[PDB]
């Protein structure tokens, strides 16, 4: 938290939209790896009694 | 609203009952698939030191 | 978004090229983005610190982008390997592999070329108009336990028929719909109704 | 403003207190000619692999 | 350490499925295999019972029909006791 500091990185790039895009793009994945595995049933189906 | 997986439905299992179709349906669903991407090609010293 | 794949795919690698040249202007902590610029305004013995300090940050920005595109070609590669998979299978053949091509019972499988990939028109077999009937493993008729060749013995509460599974046509349990294997003592749920052989 | 490229005519109309011109990147895809106040089209020399 | 995630400008982001809806999904998902074969994999599910179900698995493997049959209360007691080792199985394996 220096603002000396950030005034570096605004001139070093746009690394930075890189990296949190890149784990965005990562985060989304994980989302949808577990809708494939197991959202496989349009129905909660119910064991009898 | 909390997520709702489906909806809930009961299947009436029973030592004895069978469930047998009467009809059918010739459903034509659709699938996408990315196959290739974009060639591209890049040249360091007209990108380095233009 | 029908077509979300693909066009993520376009957005993709035209953002990541979009990137890379927008990684040009930044000056990396040196004087100028411009390298002609540096080398006007400072002297050739001072200005290679300068001309260093851009072409690190500027290299780096190329390792960057090959780097992103390798794994993002990778994962095309395992996509253009499973559409090449599923071309083979459910197109040049039918698949008895469950939801592989399309849900339900797989019949047909038309393709059709799409920009930077493909669509696939599963065509599938989908049973529906559901009838409850009563079942029973095996029907013994002269103490021998009867088995269906194939399908299933089903009750329409008054007479007992056999019909194949995913379809209701009710026949007469004869002696070719099913076979005979031992006494019907020893099987679990028997019912007893008569074999009309033919 | 120091460079390379194929100088051209340019149909784009730099309003008159607009210099240079780059566009979406930063590259002075045009400039206004110090006399004669002509929008020229710097554009790239047309290199390539071989 | 595990306890405070939070560090410094490290966020970890919840799972949008929690643990409670994923088992509820593999509920139901047993719940279809047990009561529907495998016919709630491919449309509506229609109910079976069980023991007519695995015949019809076992005539998908080669035997016949009546083999299950006849040897349903054998099948069971082996199914059973296998399902069982395999609750000991992870325990005695870290
Ligand atoms: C199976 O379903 C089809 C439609 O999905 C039924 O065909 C319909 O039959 C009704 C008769 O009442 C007509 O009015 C419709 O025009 C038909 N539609 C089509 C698309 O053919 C068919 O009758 C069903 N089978 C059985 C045995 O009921
Ligand atoms: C169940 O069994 C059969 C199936 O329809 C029915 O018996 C039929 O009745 C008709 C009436 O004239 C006759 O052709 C025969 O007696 C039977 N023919 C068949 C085998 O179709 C019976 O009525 C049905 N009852 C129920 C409970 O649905
Ligand atoms: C199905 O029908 C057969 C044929 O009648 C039954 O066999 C006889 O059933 C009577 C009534 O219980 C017994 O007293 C006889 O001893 C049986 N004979 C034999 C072959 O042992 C059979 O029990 C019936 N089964 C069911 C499921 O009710
Ligand atoms: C039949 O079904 C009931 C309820 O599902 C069950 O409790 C009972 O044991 C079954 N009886 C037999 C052996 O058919
Ligand atoms: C068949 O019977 C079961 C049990 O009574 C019931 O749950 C189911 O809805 C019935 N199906 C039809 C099509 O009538």
């Amino acid at each position: 938290d220096s603002t000396e500091c950030s005034n570096l990185l605004l001139q070093y790039g746009s690394f930075c939209t890189q990296l949190k895009r890149a784990l965005t793009g990562i985060a989304v994945e994980q989302d949808k790896n577990t809708q494939e595995v197991f959202a496989q049933v349009k129905q909660i189906y119910k064991t009898p009694p | 609203y909390t997520m709702s997986l489906g909806a809930e439905n009961s299947v009436a299992y029973s030592n004895n009952s069978i469930a047998i179709p009467t009809n059918f349906t010739i459903s034509v669903t659709t699938e996408i698939l990315p196959v290739s991407m974009t060639k591209t090609s890049v040249d360091c010293t007209m990108y380095i030191c233009g | 978004s029908a077509l979300g794949k693909l066009q993520d795919v376009v957005n993709h690698n035209a953002q990541a090229l979009n990137t890379l040249v927008k990684q040009l202007s930044s000056k990396f902590g040196a004087i100028s983005s411009v390298l002609n610029d540096i080398l006007s305004r400072l002297d050739p013995p001072e200005a290679e610190v300068q001309i260093d300090r851009l072409i690190t940050g500027r290299l780096q920005s190329l390792q960057t982008y090959v780097t992103q595109q390798l794994i993002r070609a990778a994962e095309i590669r395992a996509s253009a390997n499973l559409a090449a998979t599923k071309m083979s299978e459910c197109v040049l053949g039918q698949s008895k592999r469950v939801d592989f091509c399309g849900k339900g019972y797989h019949l047909m499988s038309f393709p059709q070329s799409a920009p930077h990939g493909v669509v696939f028109l599963h065509v599938t077999y989908v049973p529906a108009q559901e009838k409850n009937f009563t079942t029973a493993p095996a029907i013994c008729h002269d103490g021998k336990a009867h088995f269906p060749r194939e399908g299933v013995f089903v009750s329409n509460g008054t007479h007992w028929f056999v019909t194949q599974r995913n379809f209701y046509e009710p026949q007469i349990i004869t002696t070719d719909n099913t076979f005979v294997s031992g006494n019907c003592d020893v099987v679990i749920g028997i019912v007893n109704n008569t074999v009309y052989d033919p | 403003l120091t460079g390379t490229g194929v100088l051209t005519e340019s149909n784009k109309k730099f309003l008159p207190f607009q210099q240079f011109g780059r566009d979406i990147a930063d590259t002075t895809d045009a400039v206004r000619d110090p006399q004669t106040l002509e929008i020229l089209d710097i554009t790239p020399c047309s290199f390539g692999g071989v | 350490l595990i306890c405070a995630q939070k560090f410094n400008g490290l966020t970890v982001l919840p799972p949008l499925l929690t643990d409670e809806m994923i088992a509820q999904y593999t509920s139901a998902l047993l719940a279809g295999t047990i009561t529907s074969g495998w016919t709630f994999g491919a449309g509506p599910a229609l109910q079976i019972p069980f023991p007519m179900q695995m015949a019809y698995r076992f005539n998908g493997i080669g035997v016949t029909q009546n083999v299950l049959y006849e040897n349903q209360k054998l099948i069971a007691n082996q199914f059973n006791s296998a399902i069982g080792k395999i609750q000991d199985s992870l325990s005695s394996t870290p």
